């Protein structure tokens, strides 16, 4: 921001960040030396308010405004003063408008496998517009060492720090300038969070796919459709990548097709993201 | 890149007068607020004026009634009439390009000056 000298001051009512919505009120005063204006204007980014303005001192102007629903702008005003046909700019302001934060609920951390890293995400729920922090907190359960982590989005938290004991809390606390929630707690046990490496596709009746997890028991689920059908084809796998996976698979001549696969720690809470679309358009 | 050229820059009497030009491209002009500031030897950059596509202009109480600001979209210039030059404007004059839906004192974009000398 570069210094603008005000020759007066501007301040809102109820406040500069306030609910979308409100009824808002901005006052203007007039200090400019040797000046006792004939009339003072309002601009909002350059744009002449000519309503609801209200001259209230000799010096004190306000503008209201009814159900403000922009996030931003930026105000101004300025006086007509006497031995001028000119506007002195007497200060100018930003306002913004926004919600408070929802509680964040869907709290999940996972730990994919070969990362090093603790991935915890959650639905921070509806936008806020305004600027809103997230510190996610952890709370080993066995030596009761907390750890607190800024973040914008979502967190990594690296494994190194999550030596002390495998079962942990896990809250997500959100604040912006109209509020503050905070998440209920989540309790993880490192082992129980575990997504197996990636699976990927890689060549078109026979599709081969491989992966380089080392997880002993992996589970693994592969769905097939004609690409305008509707129905998936889910073919249920206990897979075993020692060597490649080849899934053989019938199908009709010149149609177009489409597969996915994922797979999990044979038991475990989470699986991993269906894979990309593999597409194939078989011969006829 | 954006660009923003000052000219008219020179040496003015006391009671003289001169016009700055500044020459914007790269960015849409019609949408952004052109201002011209000034720095004095040693003083802070101020605020002299300010003008807006729809035609809202305002000026720095130190200089309004002298100077006089106008911008000409076709040709994506501003324009800085300086009247009855006292010393006190002897300053490096600054042309500067804010972003509306930036804050109402940020200016992304600054040109290289044009240095304004009032003898006597
Ligand atoms: C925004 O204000 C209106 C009306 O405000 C009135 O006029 C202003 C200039 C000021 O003097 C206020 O004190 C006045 O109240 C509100 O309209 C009312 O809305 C309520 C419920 O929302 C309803 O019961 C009333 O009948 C409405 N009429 C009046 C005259 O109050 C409006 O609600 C306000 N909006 C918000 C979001 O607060
Ligand atoms: C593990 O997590 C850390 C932190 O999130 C990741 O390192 C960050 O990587 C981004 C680029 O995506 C950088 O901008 C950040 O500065 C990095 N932070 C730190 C502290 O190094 C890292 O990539 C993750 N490792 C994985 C997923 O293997
Ligand atoms: C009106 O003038 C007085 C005198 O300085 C000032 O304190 C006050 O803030 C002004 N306006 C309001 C709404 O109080
Ligand atoms: C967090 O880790 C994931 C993979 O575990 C990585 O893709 C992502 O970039 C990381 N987050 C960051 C760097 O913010």
């Amino acid at each position: 921001i570069t210094n603008i000298n005000c020759s007066g001051h501007i301040w809102v009512e109820p406040a500069t960040i306030f609910k979308m919505g409100m009824n808002i009120s901005i006052y203007c005063q007039a200090a400019i030396k040797n000046c006792q204006p004939r009339k003072l204007h309002f601009y909002k980014n350059g744009i002449k308010e000519r309503f609801q303005i209200t001259r209230i001192n000799k010096t004190t102007a306000r503008l209201w405004y009814k159900n403000f629903l922009e996030p931003h702008a930026s105000m101004y005003c300025t006086a007509e003063c006497p031995k001028h046909f000119q506007e002195t700019l007497i200060c100018g302001k930003d306002i913004s408008s926004g919600y408070p934060p929802d509680i964040p609920d869907e709290v999940t951390c996972v730990i994919y496998e070969y990362s090093g890293n603790m991935t915890c995400t959650w639905n921070a729920g509806k936008l806020t517009y305004i600027d809103t922090k997230y510190v996610v907190h952890v709370k080993s359960l066995e030596t009761e060492e907390e750890q607190q982590y800024l973040t914008s989005s979502y967190i990594n938290i690296s494994t190194d720090s999550l030596q002390g004991g495998k079962k942990y809390l896990v809250w997500v606390q959100a604040a912006n300038a109209l509020g503050m929630e905070e998440s209920k707690q989540l309790q993880i046990h490192l082992d129980d969070i575990v997504i197996p490496s990636a699976a990927v596709i890689s060549r078109a009746t026979i599709i081969y796919w491989d992966s380089q997890t080392t997880i002993e028991k992996v589970s693994c689920e592969m769905r097939y459709k004609a690409t305008t059908n509707q129905t998936w084809n889910v073919k249920e796998f206990d897979t075993n990548f020692t060597y490649v996976q080849q899934s053989e698979f019938y199908l009709e001549p010149n149609i177009k097709y489409v597969f996915q696969v994922r797979c999990q720690e044979t038991g475990k809470r989470y699986w991993q993201p269906w894979s990309s679309l593999f597409f194939h358009k078989t011969p006829e | 890149e954006v660009q923003l050229v000052e000219s008219g820059g020179g040496l003015v009497q006391p009671g003289g007068s001169l016009r700055l030009s500044c020459a914007a491209s790269g960015f849409t002009f019609s949408t952004y607020a052109m201002a011209w500031f000034r720095q004095a030897p040693g003083k802070e950059r101020e605020f002299v004026a300010e003008s807006w596509s729809s035609g809202t202009t305002y000026y720095g109480a130190s200089v309004v009634g002298r100077f006089t600001m106008s911008r000409d979209d076709s040709k994506n210039t501003v324009y800085l009439q300086m009247n009855s030059l006292r010393a006190e404007d002897t300053a490096v004059y600054y042309c500067a390009a804010k972003r509306p839906d930036a804050g109402w004192q940020t200016y992304d974009y600054w040109g290289q000056g044009t240095l304004v000398t009032v003898s006597s």
